[PDB]
């Protein structure tokens, strides 16, 4: 407050830190047939998506298997557990920095 | 060569800004299939293409729908369709 | 009842015709056609039973009970007799060559088809075209339309209707859409030919993909052709009239260019030799004047 | 997601009207549309993801479960209970839903019937607001006079 | 019936609508003014109250104070009282944007398409009453202001 | 990678150092967060990057 910050900005900072701490609650599992990941429970997914207020279904499809703008064509490629994790901490570090 | 130049010219006529990634949808119109007394190789290739795409449609529909049916595999049993002509079209070329 | 006494059996005037159930002996029955009263013997169990006669002009053949064909043919010819050309089956559509003209392409109908459910209006190719855009937008991407048929019949009108409809929907004042539309006349008149089966022809395989945005509006396009029949030129026979370009630019131009050029008559041409008078299409003013204005 | 539209030729006379049955019969026999009829009679032609079905069709539920931010599959089960359909009409998948033809149209019919009371009630509320405003205007005009 | 202050308000409204003679009461008049007097629903009331579909003459339709009262108290039992939840849910379903970018066009379409119908006069009084900017309300402030009678 | 530093020898380890060095990212989610509801969560990515 003394620095000249309204309370709403502090609330927004708290929202950002809450989002980054809640982002790691996502749990994935194998598809039992291929390397594709499986997402059975979206509780934390719904919480975090509403925390940034973006479309979860688009977010879910993108994060679980993104479409590559490779330039050749439009293609979505199956990912693995390590790829999804790497995306998770990449987003976390970018947000915090 | 004149036809090639004119089609490149109409391309450049439709060569507006080329943005990339948003969306698209394709439309195709193939040449027809005819049975006339005197034919060259090109019309044979066109008929082969028509048979190829008909086989593509049949295989796509039946085989793919049934393979998702197994992929979820909740409550399903194998059903008989047949109607495959891939060996017929394979006779075009295979030096093996 | 309980048999309808009119079950279809194969015939010759039509593929299948009715049969009157009567005394049967080891599947041998001398059925008579109720439409003709002609007792004909039959042993094979070729029964094509009907639904009760109350489902006139079924919108989609899924409410039926017997998967017969003569009733299907009856429905198809009933739809044909009334100009309802856009009947469809499960998950796809089928049409028959009309050989006639109907005013079904009115702009009011185009507005009336704007964004409705599949089961709201009678089926029409514009309805599929409009449903395609919403189908593309609701899911991620990559809509496609594929059509396929014996020889060339409708292989071009449906694509033209789709292009016109998407141009009408394309908005945000329509010069780019007009250019895209008039592109097809250019290639068509420069690519059409005359053939025994149809004096309207298509000497190539034509493909096009529209380019959309977040709003779904035209930004650009590209067309790739496939294997024009090169040999058509020199060879010439009955109805083997090479191309409309020569037949209508032989004289469809100013006399000044005639003096400048070295054009000849229908007989003086060593290469060209036939009677081209069976051309009831137009009077070839369009082919050069409208092509010039489009270019 | 390909979509197909076929075409047939009714004769060789190249004229209009009075077609012949057996030619188009052979054409449809070779095209095998009858196989598509078999699959539409037997196979399940509709696949829908759980979440979009949950959000899109909720008015007919009439029991708005407030347990937000969890229980997607449980919400699907509750909606199935709210649909009271026989076991054959549904087959819940791992991520999609298996139905048969005709249920969707019934859904839009029900929801379009339902929304009518809400929209007319809002219209009546707006009418009441306008009536109150007009009465206040007349009263203030009278007192000014 | 309540105490006589509602009767006094009815008498002062009776004086208020004195056009074409104060004495005779028209169903068109009383329904509209009583809607202004805290009765939002009027669609089904044209048939439920009168019990007769004869809506021909707007000049001389027989309604008297003596029978206008007991009918009103029978209607005063609040046959139905909707609340904002269903209204906002229906508007959100009707909302194609969720924030109010361009609402006027489809609001006009739904009003001219609705069964009870709205003439364009309602369209120009729509822009008043805090509904001036193009979708300035996300269907909650308009709900509060319309539920103020 | 044992080397003698300011004070003494130290112990290192390779744990995909190049992966930490490049620090990949997904453009799809980055583009999604370019347009968001709340002003500040947009401010976290409103800048061109
Ligand atoms: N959908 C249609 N509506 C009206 N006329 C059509 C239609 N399809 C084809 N025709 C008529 O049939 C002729 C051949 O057209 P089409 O089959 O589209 O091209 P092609 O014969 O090269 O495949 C045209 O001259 C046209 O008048
Ligand atoms: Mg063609």
């Amino acid at each position: 407050t003394i620095m000249g910050f309204t309370e709403e900005e502090q609330t927004s900072i708290l929202r950002v830190v809450s989002s980054v701490l809640q982002l790691g609650n996502i749990v994935f599992k194998k598809e039992r047939n291929t390397d594709q990941a499986s997402m059975p429970d979206n509780t934390a997914a719904q919480k975090v998506c509403h925390l940034m207020g973006i479309n979860v279904t688009d977010f879910t499809r993108s994060i679980l298997t993104p479409r590559i703008k490779v330039g050749r064509d439009v293609v979505q490629k199956a990912q693995t557990k390590e790829q999804a994790d790497f995306a998770i901490e990449a987003l976390a570090k970018a947000k915090f920095e | 060569r004149l036809f090639r130049w004119i089609l490149t010219r109409v391309n450049k006529a439709l060569d507006k800004t080329k943005r990339q990634g948003a969306s698209f949808l394709g439309i195709l119109d193939i040449a027809g299939f005819e049975i006339f007394e005197i034919n060259s190789f090109e019309q044979l290739c066109i008929n082969y293409t028509n048979e190829k795409l008909q086989q593509l449609f049949n295989h796509t529909m039946f085989i793919l729908e049934q393979e998702e049916y197994q992929r979820e595999g909740i409550e399903w049993n194998f059903i008989d369709f047949g109607l495959d002509l891939q060996p017929c079209i394979e006779l075009i070329e295979r030096p093996t | 009842w309980s048999a309808k006494k009119l079950v279809w059996v194969p015939s010759e005037k039509h593929g299948f015709e009715a049969a009157s159930i009567k005394e049967e002996k080891g599947d041998e029955v001398t059925v008579e056609l109720q439409e003709n009263g002609k007792k004909v013997t039959l042993s094979k169990d070729d029964i094509q039973k009907m639904n009760p006669p109350k489902f006139s002009k079924v919108e989609d053949m899924a409410e039926l009970t017997c998967l017969n064909e003569a009733s299907v043919l009856h429905n198809l010819r009933e739809r044909y007799f009334s100009g309802l050309i856009y009947t469809y089956s499960g998950l796809f559509c089928v049409v028959i060559n009309p050989y006639k003209q109907l005013p079904i392409y009115s702009e009011k109908i185009i507005d009336m088809y704007k964004g409705k459910k599949r089961h709201e209006m009678p089926p029409h190719i514009y309805a599929i075209a409009d449903t395609a855009y919403r189908s593309m937008l609701q899911d991620r991407e990559d809509q496609s339309i594929l059509c396929t048929g014996e020889s060339g019949a409708g292989k071009t009108e449906n694509t033209k209707k789709v292009i016109q409809y998407l141009a009408v929907v394309a908005s945000s004042y329509g010069e780019l859409e007009k250019q895209l539309l008039q592109a097809n006349p250019i290639l068509e008149a420069f690519g059409n030919a005359k053939t025994v089966k149809n004096d309207n022809s298509s000497r190539f395989g034509k493909f096009i993909r529209i380019n959309f945005d977040v709003t779904g509006y035209i930004v650009g396009a590209n067309i790739e052709t496939y294997l024009l029949e090169k040999s058509r030129a020199i060879r010439q026979a009955k109805d083997e009239r090479t191309f409309h370009i020569f037949y209508y630019l032989i004289a469809g131009a100013s006399e000044q260019m005639r003096n400048d050029l070295l054009l000849e008559g229908f007989n003086n041409y060593t290469f060209l030799s036939n009677g081209h008078v069976p051309i009831p299409a137009q009077q070839d003013d369009e082919m050069f004047q409208e092509t010039l204005e489009a270019m | 997601n390909p979509n197909f539209v076929r075409c047939i030729i009714p004769n060789h006379e190249k004229r209009a009207g009075k077609l012949d049955a057996h030619l188009v019969l052979e054409q449809l026999r070779c095209n095998g549309v009858l196989e598509g009829i078999r699959i539409c009679r037997q196979g399940f032609p509709n696949r829908i993801v759980f979440q979009e079905f949950r959000q899109r069709y909720e008015i007919l539920a009439a029991n708005a479960i407030p347990k937000g931010f969890m229980d997607g599959k449980q919400a699907c089960i509750l909606m199935i209970k709210a649909l009271e359909l026989d076991p054959n009409l549904y087959r819940i998948g791992q991520s999609k839903i298996f139905f048969r033809t005709g249920v969707l149209a019934h859904l839009e019919e029900e929801r379009d019937l339902k929304i009518t009371d809400v929209i007319i009630a809002f219209q009546a509320q707006c009418r009441g607001y306008l009536a109150r405003k007009a009465f206040a205007k007349r009263q203030q005009q009278l007192t000014a006079m | 019936d309540f105490s006589e202050e509602q009767t006094a308000e009815f008498k002062e409204a009776f004086q208020l609508f004195d056009r074409t003679g104060d004495g005779k009461i028209l169903y068109s008049q009383c329904g509209d003014v009583m809607r202004a007097l805290g009765q939002n629903p009027t669609n089904a009331e044209v048939m439920k109250v009168l019990g007769n579909p004869k809506s021909d003459e707007m000049n001389l339709k027989t309604l008297k104070f003596e029978q206008f009262l007991p009918m009103m108290q029978t209607i005063a039992k609040n046959k139905d009282q909707g609340c904002f939840e269903d209204y906002v849910e229906g508007l959100r379903v009707f909302d194609k944007e969720g924030n109010g970018t361009v609402m006027g066009a489809e609001i006009r379409h739904v009003l001219v398409t609705l069964g009870e119908k709205m003439t364009e006069e309602e369209v120009e009084q729509l822009v008043a009453g805090h509904e001036d900017s193009n979708g300035c309300i996300n269907y909650e402030e308009l709900v509060r202001m319309v539920l103020s009678g | 990678f044992c080397i003698l530093h300011y004070a003494g020898k130290v112990t290192y380890n390779a744990s995909a150092w190049l992966t930490k060095n490049m620090d990949p990212l997904n453009d799809n989610v980055t583009s999604l967060l370019n347009q968001s509801s709340d002003k500040f969560v947009a401010d976290l990515w409103k800048d061109v990057d």
